C-alpha cells in the first residue's frame, strides 16, 4: 500500500541508508496538505447516501438499455439495483479512504489492481462506471482547494477504467 | 419571540440603549439567516418524508405497534404521525426565530401532564425525535443540522 | 419446637397459647417416628455421603478438576466430611422439629465462611441436594417428604 | 509497510465503512504533530553514531566476557558484525518513528530475530541489555532544548520509549 | 436474635435490603458491638446516621427540607408536626451538620 | 472520645408488661458529642448514674482527640 | 475527586477547607499525567484484552472446562468482554483520580450479580491481575504504579 | 388478608353468620392447603435458581444487558435481580394465602409510579415475570403452577 | 454531579470510550481548576461580609424591613441571611464542580413551592442574588466573577 | 491529611483509595517546602504580631477606645498574645495541611468563648486578616497564596 | 499520627515547632513514600493473606476441629472477620506511623471480650504472628518491619 510517508520508508530502506533530509521533505508535504484532503473527506461522508442514490440515477438516466434488457449483467431485476449500489457504494468508500491516506495506495490495491480483468470476465462495461464517476465528480459541492484533490482521486480512477 | 425581540428586550429592560455587545448579536442574527431561510425551505420541501424515516428508523417493527403498545390502533398512529409532525414544524419555527421561547410557549407547556395522563411513553417519544433530528441533519448539512438539533434536543430534553 | 415456642411467647407477656400446645403434643405423638427416621440416616451415614458426593462429582466435575478446590484424595476427604457434617445436622433436624439447630451450627454464617475458602456454595448445595434424593430413595414415602423438606431447608439456605 | 494513517484505513476497511467526524478529528492531532515527528527522527538520525558507539561502552562496561578470548563478540569480524547490528535497530526503529505504528519494526527487525541466536550461539538477552542502554541515551538527546523553542513533545516521546522496549522486549 | 435486629435497623432506615448497595459491609464494628451488646440499639441508629452510605442515599440526592421530612420518617417514624419543629431543624442542618 | 456508661432509669410512668430490662439497667458505648446530652437525658428521667469511664480517649489531649 | 471534597464539605456546613483545595490543585496539576496515561490504555486496549485471557486460562483451565461457565466460543467472548469492560472502568478510575465513578457501574454490586450468574469471582480478580500484568508491562514505572492503584482497588474489590 | 379473612369478612359486614356457602370457600381453602404449603417449601427451595434461569431465558443477551439498555450498570443489574426476587416470594406469600390482596396492599401500591419515574421498561418486567411463571410452573407441577401463574399473572396485570 | 462526571457518563451512556473532545473538556476543567480553587477560597474567606453587603445595597431601608415587610420579624431578617448564605454557599459548590447540577438537586428542587407557601417575595430574592453576584464578581476579578455569575444567575433564573 | 484519609476510610468499611495515597504522596513532596514557610513564619513571630495589631488598630479603634475591651497596656499585650496564638495555629495547619489542628486547639467553640468575654468577633477576625496580609508580604508569591488560605480559613471560620 | 503526636507533645511544652521536630517530621515524610506503597500492595491481597495465615497456623487443629472455638460456621467467620481487622488496622497504624489509634481502637476492649467469650489468647497471637510473616514476606523488608511493629503491638496488646 502506497503512502508518501511509506515511499520515504521503502526508497531509504532499499539503498540501505538512513532517513536523510531528503526523505523528511516527502512527509513534510503531506502534512501540508493533509488538512487540505480531510476536508474534502468530510464532505463525502456527509453526503453518502445523497451521491450514491444521485449518481445510480445518473447511470440509468444515460443508459436506459442496463434497466430493461433480462440478464444476469445488467440490473433488470431489483438484485441488480441492489448491487447497484454495492459497486458504487464500494466506489465512494475507496475514494475516502485515498483521500485519507493521502495517497492513491488503498485506491491501488482495493479498487483498479484487478479491475481490467473483472469486467472482461462479468460483462461490467467500465463505460458505466467512469461516467457514475463524473456524477460524483460534479455533484460533491466542495469548493476551495478540497474541491480540486478530490477531483484528483476520482478523474485517477477514471484512467484506470478507460 | 425573536432573537432580535429577545436582544431588544434585554436592553429595554435596563433602560439601555443598543450597545455594541446588542449590535454584535444583531449582526451575527443577520449573517446566519442565510443559512436559516435555506434550511426552513428544504425542511418544509419534504417534511412527510422525514417523519415517516423516523418511524421508520426508531418507532415501527417494535412492540409499540404491535398490540399492547401504544401505537396499536390506527388512530393511535395518526396521533402519533402528528405529534412528529408538530415537533418538526415548531423546531423549525424556533430555527428560524434563533429563539427557543416559542417551543416553551407552544409545545413544551403543558406536555408531560398530557403523556403522564394518556400513558404516552416518554423514552419512544424522545427516541423518535432524536431520529428526527439525525434524518433533517443528514437532509440538510451538518452546519444547519447543528442548529435544527439544538431545538430538536430542546425538545427532547424539556419532555424528560 | 419447644424453644421456639417458648421465645415466641416469650416475646409476648403472655403464657403458651392453647393451639401450641397443641403443636407441642402433635410433635409428641410424632417424635418416635422421627427417631425412627434419626435411626435409618445414622446406620446409613456411610453410603449416603459417597452416594451423594459421587452424585455431586457426576453432575459438577468443576471441583474436582485441578483448578477446583476438591483436588486430590484430601480435598475430596474433606468434601466428604461436609457432606458428612450436614447429614448429621438434617438428622439434628429431624429429631428437634425445629431448624434452630441446624442453623446455628451450620447455616448462620456459612456464605461468608466458603467466601473465605474459596469454595463455591453453589456446588455444596447441589451435594445437599444429592443427600436429599439419596435419603428419598432410602426412606418409606411420607417419611421420605418429612426427611427431604430438612434437607430442602439447608439447601435453600445455603444458596 | 504499514502508518498511523494507513492502519485507520485498514481498521475501517475490516469493518467496510466510511470514516466518522469523530475518526477524523483523532486523526488530526497527527498533522498537527507531524510538525512534532519529523524532527525528533531528525534529532536522532544526526547523532546516530554517537549513540551506537556510546552505547558500545556500556554492554562492554557491564559484560566485559564479550572482548575475552573465547567471548562471543570477541574477534575483529565479529566485534564489526556488533556495531553492523548496533545500528541496524536504530534505522528500524526511526522508521517506526516516522510511520508512527510498529509494523515497519515487526516484520523487518524482530520478525525471527530471537530465532538466529538460539542458532548462532550469540546471547540473545546481552542484546536486550544493550538496547535500552540505548533508550536512555536516544530520550535524552530527543529532549533537551537547545534551539527550537519550548513545545510539549513528552506524548510524543513515551512513543518512542515504547519502541526500543518493544524491540528489547522480543530479542530477550 | 441479634442478627435478626441487625437487618432490621437497615430495613427500617432503607427499605431495602442495604448488602446488594455497598461495596464492602461497612458494619463489622457496629456488627461486632452489637453481638458483644456494648453499645445498645439507640446507638446503634444513630450510628447509622453517621455513615457515608446514609448520606449518599438519602441526602446527596435531595434538598434540605426534604431530608427533613425523610430523617424524620426514617428515625422518629412520622412527618414532623409544626412549622416551627422544621423551623429548628433547618437552624440545626444550616450551623451544623447532617 | 468514647465513653462506657452505666446507668439505671425507673420508671416512673405506669407499669409495663414488657421488660425494658435492656432499658432500665444498661451499659453502652457512647460517644464523647452525644455523651452530654443523653447524661442529660438520665438526669432528666431520674436515674442514677453509677460507672462512668473513659473507653478510647486520653486526657489532656489538645489535637487528634 | 471533586465531588468527594464537596460532598465531603457538604456533609458539614462548613465550605471546603483550604486544604482540599490543596489537594484538588494537586490532582488538577496531576491531570496531564493521568490523560496520558488513560490514552495509552485506550489505544491498547485488545493487547491487554488478549494477554489477560492468555494468562487466565494458562492460570485457571475450569473456565475452559466444560463444567466451568466460560466454555465454548460464545461463553469466552463474553468472558473477553467483561475484561474489557473492567479495563474500561479503570480507565474511567485513572481520569476521575479516585474511585467513586468506577466503583459506581462495577464494584457496589458485583458479587450477587456473579453469583447468580454462576461465574466465580476469583477468577475475575485473576484476570483483572493479569490486565494489571499486562499494563505494567505495557507502561513506564511511575505510570505502571498509578495503573496498579486502581488495578488493585478492583482485584481487592472483586475479592 | 387470608382468603379465610376474607370470606369472615364477607359474613361480617353484612351481620350475617357463617351460613353454608361461606363453610363450603373454607373447606376448599382446607382441602387445597396440602399442595399449598408443598408448593411453597419447594419454591423457597430454590428461588436463586428460578430467578437465574428466568433472567437466561428472558432478559440476557438482550439490548437490555448491553450499554444503553437499563440492566447495563452492575447496580441496576443487582437491582433487577431484587426486584425478580420481589416478585417470586410475594406471589408465593398470595399463593400460600389464597388471596391476592397482599400483592395489592405491598407490592402493586406504587409501582407504576416508581417504574414510570426512573424509566424501567415495563414490557421486559412483563416478560421476566412471564418466564418467572413459566419456570415455576413447570419446577412444581402443574397443580401447583396454576395457582402460582394466576398471582403472577395478577403482578403482571396490575404492572400493564 | 462534576464536569468531570458529566463527561463521562455522556461517554458511558452511549458505550463509547474517551474519545478526543472528551479528553479536550476534560483538559479545559483541568486548565480552569486553578482559578476555581483559587476564587472558592477567596470566596470562604469572607462570605458574611458578601451577604452583608449584598443586603445593604438591595434589601436595607426598604419597605421589606419595615413592618408589613416580609423581613419585619428578626427571625425572618435571621432566615433572610441564612438563605442567602445558603445561595453563596451552593454558587461556590457549583463553582469548583463546574456543572449547576448540584444547584439543580440541592437547591432549586422545591424551592418555589416553599417560597410561595411561605409568600415569600420572589422578585427581592432575585435582586438580593443579583447584589450577592455584584460584590463577589467585584471581590473576585471579573475572570472567576463571569463563572460565579453564571450560577448564581442559574439560581435565579430557576427562583423565577 | 493522614488523619483525615484515615477516618474517612474509616466510615466506609474499605481501605485507604488510590487516590487518596496519590494525596499522601503529593504532600510528603511538598512538605520540605512547607517546613521552609514555617521556618520563616516562626522567625518572624515579633515584627508580624505587631504589624497585625497595629494594622487592626488602625483599621478597628473601637477596642482600644475607652468604651473597648482592649483598653489599656494589659489588654492590649493580652490582644497581641491572641494574635500570637492565632499565627501560631496558623503554622501548626501548614505544616500539618490538614485544618484539624486548627479547629480542635482555636477554632470549635471561640464564639460562645468571645461572647462571654465581651470582645468582638469582627475585630479578631480583622487582624488575622492583617496577619494575612503580613505574611503574604513577607513570603515568596505562590508560598504566601499557600500560608494567605490556611489563613483564609482561619479569618472565615471565626466570623 | 506521627504529626499530630509531635504537635502535641511540643504544645504541652508550649513551644513551637523549630529544627528537632522539624527534623523528626522530615524523616516521617521520608519513610511515607514506602508507607503507601506499602499500603497499596496490602490492599492488593488482604484475603489472600488472611486466608494464607489461617491455612498457615489455625487449619487442622484442636480448634478448628468439633470441641473448639473455631468449629462452628458462625465462629470461622468472626476469626476470619477479626483477623481482617487486625490486617486493616495495622495497615492503618503503619500509615499514621503512631500505634495509639490502633490501640484505642480495638485494645481498649478486646481483652474483656476475649476474656468473657471464652476466646483463647495465644492462638490469637499464633495467628497475628502468621499475619506478620506473610505480610513480611509479600511486602519487603523495612516496610515488613514496619508492619510488624503494630501487628507485634496488637498481639502483646491481647497477651
Ligand atoms: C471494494 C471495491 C469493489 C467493487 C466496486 C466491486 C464490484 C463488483 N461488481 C460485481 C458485479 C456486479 N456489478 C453490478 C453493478 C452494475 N451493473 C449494472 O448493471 C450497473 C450499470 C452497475 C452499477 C451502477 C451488478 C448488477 C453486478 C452483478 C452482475 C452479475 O452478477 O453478473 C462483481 C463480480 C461479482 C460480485 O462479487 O458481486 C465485482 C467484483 N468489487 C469490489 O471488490
Ligand atoms: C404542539 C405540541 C403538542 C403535542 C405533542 C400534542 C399531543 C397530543 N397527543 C395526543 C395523543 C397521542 N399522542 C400519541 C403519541 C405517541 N405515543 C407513542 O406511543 C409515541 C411514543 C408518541 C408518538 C411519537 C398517541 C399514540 C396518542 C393517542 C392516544 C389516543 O388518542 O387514544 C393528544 C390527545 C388528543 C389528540 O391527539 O388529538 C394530544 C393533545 N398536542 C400539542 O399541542
Ligand atoms: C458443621 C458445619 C461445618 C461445615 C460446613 C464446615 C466446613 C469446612 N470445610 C473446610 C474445607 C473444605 N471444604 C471443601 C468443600 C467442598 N468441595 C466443593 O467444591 C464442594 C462445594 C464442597 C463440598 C460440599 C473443600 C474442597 C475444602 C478444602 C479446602 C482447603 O483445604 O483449603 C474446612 C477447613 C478444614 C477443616 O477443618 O475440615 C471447614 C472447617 N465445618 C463445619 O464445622
Ligand atoms: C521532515 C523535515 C522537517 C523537520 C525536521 C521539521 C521540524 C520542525 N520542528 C518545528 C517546530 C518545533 N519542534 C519542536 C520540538 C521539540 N521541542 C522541544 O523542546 C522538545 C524536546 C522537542 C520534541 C521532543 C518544537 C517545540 C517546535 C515548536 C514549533 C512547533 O510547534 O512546530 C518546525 C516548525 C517550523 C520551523 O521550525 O520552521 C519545524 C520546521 N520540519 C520539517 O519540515
Ligand atoms: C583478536 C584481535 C582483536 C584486536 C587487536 C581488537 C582490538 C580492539 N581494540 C578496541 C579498543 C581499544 N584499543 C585500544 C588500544 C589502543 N589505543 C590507544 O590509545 C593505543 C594507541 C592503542 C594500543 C597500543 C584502547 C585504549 C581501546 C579502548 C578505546 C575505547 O574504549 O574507546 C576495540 C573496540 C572495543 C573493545 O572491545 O575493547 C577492539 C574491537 N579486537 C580484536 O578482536
Ligand atoms: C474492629 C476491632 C474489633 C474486633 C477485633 C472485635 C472482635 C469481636 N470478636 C467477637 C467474637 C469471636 N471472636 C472469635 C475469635 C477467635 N477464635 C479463636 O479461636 C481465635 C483465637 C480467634 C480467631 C483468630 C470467635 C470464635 C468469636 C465468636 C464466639 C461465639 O460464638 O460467641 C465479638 C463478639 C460478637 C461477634 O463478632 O460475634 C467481637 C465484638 N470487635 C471489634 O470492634
Ligand atoms: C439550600 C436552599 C434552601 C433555601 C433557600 C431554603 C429556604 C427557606 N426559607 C424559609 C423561610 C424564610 N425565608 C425568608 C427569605 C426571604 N424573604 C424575603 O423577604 C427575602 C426576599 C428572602 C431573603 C433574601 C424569610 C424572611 C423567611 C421567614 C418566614 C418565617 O419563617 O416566618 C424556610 C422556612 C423554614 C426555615 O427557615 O427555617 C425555608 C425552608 N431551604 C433550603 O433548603
Ligand atoms: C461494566 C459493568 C458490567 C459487568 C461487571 C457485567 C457482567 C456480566 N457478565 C455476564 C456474563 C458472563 N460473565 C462471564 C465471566 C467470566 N468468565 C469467567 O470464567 C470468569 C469467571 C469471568 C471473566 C474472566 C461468563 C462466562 C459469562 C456468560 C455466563 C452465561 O452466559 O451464563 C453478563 C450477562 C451477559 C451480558 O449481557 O453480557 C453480564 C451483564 N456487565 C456489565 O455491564
Ligand atoms: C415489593 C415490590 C417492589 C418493587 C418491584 C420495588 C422496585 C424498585 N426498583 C427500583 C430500581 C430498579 N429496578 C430495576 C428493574 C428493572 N429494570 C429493568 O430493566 C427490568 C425490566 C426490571 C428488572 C426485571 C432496575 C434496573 C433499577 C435500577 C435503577 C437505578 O437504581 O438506577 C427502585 C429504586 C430504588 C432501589 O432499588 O433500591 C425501587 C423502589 N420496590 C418495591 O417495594
Ligand atoms: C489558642 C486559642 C486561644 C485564644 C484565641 C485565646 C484567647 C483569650 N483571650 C483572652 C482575653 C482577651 N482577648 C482580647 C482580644 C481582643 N481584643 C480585641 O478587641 C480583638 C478583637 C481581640 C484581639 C484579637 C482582650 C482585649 C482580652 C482581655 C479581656 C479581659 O481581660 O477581660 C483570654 C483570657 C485571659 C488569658 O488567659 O489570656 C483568653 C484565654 N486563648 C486561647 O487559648
Amino acid at each position: 500500500v502506497k503512502t508518501p510517508i511509506t515511499e520515504a520508508i521503502a526508497a531509504a530502506d532499499t539503498q540501505g541508508r538512513f532517513l536523510g533530509n531528503t526523505e523528511l521533505q516527502s512527509a513534510r508535504g503531506r502534512y501540508e496538505r493533509a488538512a487540505a484532503s480531510l476536508e474534502a473527506a468530510r464532505g463525502l461522508t456527509s453526503n453518502a447516501q445523497r451521491l450514491i442514490d444521485g449518481a445510480t440515477q445518473a447511470v440509468y438516466q444515460k443508459f436506459p438499455y442496463t434497466t430493461q434488457t433480462p440478464g444476469p449483467q445488467f440490473a433488470a431485476d431489483s438484485r441488480g439495483k441492489s448491487k447497484c449500489a454495492r459497486d458504487v457504494g464500494h466506489y465512494l468508500r475507496i475514494i475516502t479512504y485515498s483521500l485519507v491516506a493521502g495517497g492513491t495506495g488503498p485506491l491501488d490495491e482495493y479498487l483498479i489492481a484487478g479491475l481490467a480483468e473483472i469486467n472482461s470476465t462479468f460483462d461490467l462495461s467500465p463505460s458505466w462506471y467512469v461516467e457514475a464517476l463524473k456524477h460524483i465528480k460534479a455533484n460533491h459541492g466542495l469548493s476551495g482547494q478540497a474541491a480540486n484533490e478530490a477531483n484528483t482521486y476520482i478523474d485517477y480512477a477514471i484512467n484506470a477504467l478507460s | 419571540q425573536d432573537a432580535i425581540t429577545a436582544v431588544i428586550n434585554s436592553a429595554d429592560v435596563q433602560g439601555k440603549y443598543l450597545d455594541t455587545a446588542a449590535l454584535e448579536k444583531l449582526k451575527a442574527y443577520f449573517s446566519t439567516g442565510e443559512l436559516r431561510v435555506r434550511a426552513a425551505t428544504t425542511i418544509s420541501a419534504n417534511a412527510a418524508a422525514i417523519v415517516k424515516e423516523a418511524v421508520a428508523k426508531s418507532l415501527l417493527y417494535s412492540d409499540i405497534t404491535r398490540p399492547g403498545g401504544n401505537m396499536y390502533t390506527t388512530r393511535r398512529y395518526a396521533a402519533c404521525i402528528r405529534d412528529l409532525d408538530y415537533y418538526l414544524r415548531y423546531a423549525t419555527y424556533a430555527m428560524l426565530a434563533g429563539d427557543p421561547s416559542i417551543l416553551d410557549e407552544r409545545v413544551l407547556n403543558g406536555l408531560k401532564e398530557t403523556y403522564n395522563s394518556l400513558g404516552v411513553p416518554v423514552g419512544a417519544t424522545v427516541q423518535a425525535i432524536q431520529a428526527i433530528k439525525e434524518v433533517t441533519a443528514s437532509l440538510v448539512g451538518a452546519d444547519a443540522g447543528k442548529e435544527m438539533g439544538i431545538y430538536l434536543d430542546y425538545i427532547s430534553s424539556g419532555l424528560s | 419446637i419447644v424453644t421456639k415456642s417458648i421465645v415466641n411467647a416469650d416475646a409476648e407477656a403472655r403464657y403458651l397459647s392453647p393451639g401450641e400446645l397443641d403443636r407441642i403434643k402433635s410433635f409428641v405423638a410424632g417424635g418416635q417416628q422421627r427417631l425412627r427416621i434419626a435411626q435409618a440416616l445414622t446406620d446409613n451415614r456411610e453410603r449416603l455421603v459417597k452416594q451423594a458426593g459421587d452424585q455431586l462429582f457426576q453432575k459438577r466435575p468443576d471441583v474436582v478438576s485441578p483448578g477446583g478446590n476438591a483436588y486430590g484424595q484430601e480435598m475430596t476427604a474433606t468434601c466428604l466430611r461436609d457432606l458428612d457434617y450436614y447429614l448429621r445436622l438434617v438428622t439434628y433436624g429431624i429429631v428437634a422439629g425445629d431448624v434452630t439447630p441446624i442453623e446455628e451450627i451450620g447455616v448462620i454464617g456459612v456464605r461468608e465462611m466458603y467466601k473465605s475458602l474459596g469454595t463455591p456454595i453453589e456446588a455444596v448445595g447441589e451435594g445437599v441436594r444429592a443427600l436429599k434424593n439419596a435419603a428419598s430413595t432410602l426412606l418409606s414415602a411420607e417419611d421420605a417428604a418429612e426427611a427431604g423438606s430438612y434437607f430442602d431447608y439447608v439447601v435453600g439456605a445455603l444458596q | 509497510t504499514l502508518d498511523v494513517f494507513t492502519k485507520v484505513v485498514s481498521q475501517a476497511d475490516s469493518r467496510g465503512e466510511f470514516l466518522s467526524n469523530e475518526q477524523l478529528d483523532a486523526l488530526a492531532n497527527v498533522v498537527k504533530e507531524g510538525n512534532k515527528r519529523l524532527d525528533v527522527v531528525n534529532r536522532i538520525t544526526s547523532n546516530a553514531s554517537a549513540i551506537v558507539t556510546n552505547a558500545a561502552r556500556a554492554l562492554f562496561e557491564e559484560q566485559p566476557q564479550l572482548i575475552a578470548p573465547g567471548g562471543n563478540a570477541y574477534t575483529n569480524r565479529r566485534m564489526a558484525a556488533c556495531l553492523r547490528d548496533m545500528e541496524i535497530i536504530l534505522r528500524y526503529v526511526t522508521y517506526a518513528i516516522l510511520a508512527g505504528d510498529a509494523s515497519v519494526l515487526d516484520d523487518r527487525c524482530l520478525n525471527g530475530l530471537r530465532e538466529t541466536y538460539q542458532a548462532l550461539g550469540t546471547p540473545g538477552s546481552s542484546v536486550a541489555v544493550g538496547v535500552q542502554k540505548m533508550k536512555d541515551a536516544a530520550v535524552g538527546i530527543a529532549n533537551d532544548p537547545n534551539g527550537i523553542t519550548k513545545g510539549d513533545c513528552s506524548q510524543l516521546i513515551s512513543e518512542v520509549a515504547s519502541y526500543f522496549d518493544r524491540a528489547a522486549a522480543a530479542v530477550g | 436474635a441479634i442478627k435478626t435486629l441487625i437487618s432490621a435497623a437497615y430495613r427500617q432506615i432503607f427499605e431495602r435490603d442495604i448488602a446488594p448497595y455497598i461495596a464492602q459491609n461497612e458494619f463489622s464494628g457496629w456488627e461486632s458491638k452489637l453481638g458483644n451488646g456494648e453499645i445498645t440499639v439507640k446507638e446503634f441508629i444513630e450510628g447509622l446516621g453517621y455513615s457515608n452510605l446514609y448520606l449518599k442515599e438519602f441526602y446527596t440526592p435531595y434538598p434540605n427540607t426534604k431530608v427533613i421530612e425523610l430523617g424524620t420518617k426514617h428515625f422518629l417514624g412520622r412527618a414532623p408536626i409544626d412549622q416551627a419543629e422544621i423551623r429548628k431543624y433547618n437552624q440545626i442542618l444550616a450551623t451544623q451538620g447532617i | 472520645r468514647l465513653f462506657k456508661i452505666t446507668a439505671l432509669v425507673p420508671s416512673l410512668s405506669r407499669t409495663r408488661t414488657q421488660r425494658e430490662l435492656q432499658n432500665t439497667y444498661f451499659t453502652k458505648l457512647v460517644p464523647y458529642e452525644n455523651w452530654f446530652r443523653e447524661q442529660q437525658r438520665i438526669q432528666k428521667a431520674g436515674g442514677k448514674i453509677i460507672k462512668v469511664e473513659l473507653a478510647t480517649g486520653k486526657q489532656g489531649t489538645n489535637a487528634g482527640l
